[PDB]
């Protein structure tokens, strides 16, 4: 069960799409400190945000090394926007933020878990087949096809081009 | 060319 | 899988041409062998397919490949030819040698770029893709872990699809 990339490499290839974020003037500033509930008066937070999330609290883990696999790091981040989404109305200037801030890392992400080797860098979610040979977890959709059979068990295309050069 | 014998080079 | 004329000599020409461009290597290469003329009857004895650049060339231009494994076929046959009759040490041998790096380096991407495995000339172990019916190495497209219980299909065709 799983692939863990080494820390220094997980930060290399996806600090640039936290730093994206922060370069968003003015709409990242209400996500660069965790939200502190008594200084801007909202003591209705953690009862609406079960799980908070911010800027500084992802890139600590990058920094210390807590992840073991990037779409760990993906949720994450949209563990953050789904929390912003869900406690301000959909008027409200920090949901459109958060908006920008979600079209951003979109825009980002792909060619980046691309260069990690997984199919595309869209949030994970239920839908997923874990390679057998690596461990890297996969879109069901970007992966599988109606005219395949895996006798034993799914193995993604970089696994197959390692196998296949070195028959050469 | 035409490099085989016969010619040079 | 037969293409346009057209369109394999856009795509292949410009690796031919790589080979026209080597000086002097090339130069043994751009005519057929005249055993009169260069004196060595025994090239018949040796060589029974003879080919050469401007026989490729012709080829080309009057649209007489429908597929480009033809085309990397009549290439090798030029420089396996060269490497079989003239000696290890010959001038002719090394520059055959020489063309030969150039073709490898030229070819995988163009071959590629037409929706193949690879250039390279490897078994006549073949898989033929069941929708676009290109051909493949079974060696560069199969796989332990995969089953097309209806036939092979390339990736170009799974993406259309
Ligand atoms: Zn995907
Ligand atoms: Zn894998
Ligand atoms: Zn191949
Ligand atoms: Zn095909």
């Amino acid at each position: 069960a799983g692939k863990a990339f080494k820390p220094e490499e997980l930060r290399q290839a996806l600090m640039p799409t936290l730093e994206a974020l922060y370069r968003q003037d003015p709409e990242s500033l209400p996500f660069r400190q965790p939200v502190d509930p008594q200084l801007l008066g909202i003591p209705d937070y953690f009862d609406i945000v079960k799980s908070p999330m911010d800027l500084s609290t992802i890139k600590r883990k990058l920094d210390t090394g807590q992840y073991q696999e990037p779409w760990q790091y993906v949720d994450d981040i949209w563990l953050m926007f789904n929390n912003a989404w869900l406690y301000n109305r959909k008027t409200s200037a920090v949901y459109k933020y958060c908006s920008k801030l979600s079209e951003v890392f979109e825009q980002e992400i792909d060619p980046v878990m691309q260069s990690l080797g997984y199919c595309c860098g869209r949030k994970l979610g239920e839908l997923f087949v874990e390679c057998t040979e690596c461990g890297r977890k996969m879109h069901q959709i970007c992966v599988l096809h109606h005219e395949i059979i895996w006798p034993a068990g799914f193995v993604c295309d970089g696994c197959l081009k390692k196998s296949a050069r070195t028959r050469k | 060319g035409l490099g085989k014998g016969g010619a040079k080079a």
